[PDB]
C-alpha cells in the first residue's frame, strides 16, 4: 500500500532542485567532503571506539593468559 | 540618443524545478516546458503546428471522447484533467516551449 497522493498533509512548503545535467555530482568532494567525516567520526567515537577496546583488551589479556598458563617453573 | 544606450543580453535557460506544496488548494496547477528560440526563428511554425495537434482541452469543451488531440481524449474519458493547454512563449533569442494544465492531486502522473 501508501501510493503518492495519499501519504500525508503538507502546506506551504517550496522546493526548488536543478536538473541532474546541470550540477556537479562530486561539489566540493575533497573540499566540503573530508571535515564532514571528520566531524562524524568526532560525533559517534565516544560511543562506538570504547566497548571494542573494551574486548581488544580483553582479547590480548585473554590470549596471554592462556597461552602463558600451559607452562610452568617448580612442583 | 548617444552613450546610455544599451542592448538585450541573452538569458540562460537552466531547466530545474519550483514546486509549491500547498495542499490547502483543491486542484494542481502545473506547467513545464522546454527551451524554445526566440521571436526570430523559422522553426516556431513548425512548433505551432505540433502544438495545435496537442492541441487544449478544458471541461466545458463538447466532444470528450472523440476530440482528434489524443491527450485531449484520453483526458476527457478518463477524466485526468480539469483544463490544459500547450504553449509556445516568445522573448529576444529564448522562449518556454510546452504545456500546463490544472487536476485533482491523483491525476499529475497520469497527465503528465
Amino acid at each position: 500500500g501508501r501510493q503518492f497522493g495519499h501519504l500525508t498533509r503538507v502546506r506551504h512548503v517550496i522546493t526548488y532542485s536543478l536538473s541532474p545535467f546541470e550540477q556537479r555530482a562530486f561539489p566540493h568532494y575533497f573540499s566540503k567532503g573530508i571535515p564532514n567525516v571528520l566531524r562524524r567520526t568526532r560525533a559517534c567515537i565516544l560511543r562506538v571506539a570504547p566497548p571494542f577496546v573494551a574486548f581488544y583488551l580483553v582479547y590480548t589479556w585473554g590470549t596471554q593468559e592462556f597461552e602463558k598458563s600451559k607452562r610452568k617453573n617448580p612442583a | 540618443d548617444e552613450d546610455a544606450v544599451p542592448t538585450l543580453s541573452p538569458c540562460r535557460f537552466t531547466g530545474s524545478q519550483i514546486c509549491h506544496r500547498e495542499d490547502g488548494l483543491p486542484l494542481a496547477h502545473v506547467a513545464i516546458a522546454v527551451e524554445g528560440p526566440g521571436w526570430a526563428h523559422p522553426d516556431n511554425v513548425a512548433l505551432q503546428v505540433a502544438n495545435a495537434i496537442i492541441g487544449h482541452y478544458d471541461c466545458t469543451y463538447g466532444g470528450g471522447a472523440h476530440l482528434s488531440s489524443p491527450l485531449a481524449s484520453i483526458a476527457a474519458t478518463n477524466k485526468l484533467c480539469q483544463s490544459f493547454q500547450t504553449f509556445n512563449i516568445c522573448y529576444a533569442d529564448t522562449g518556454l516551449l510546452g504545456a500546463h494544465f490544472v487536476c485533482d492531486h491523483m491525476s499529475i502522473d497520469d497527465m503528465m
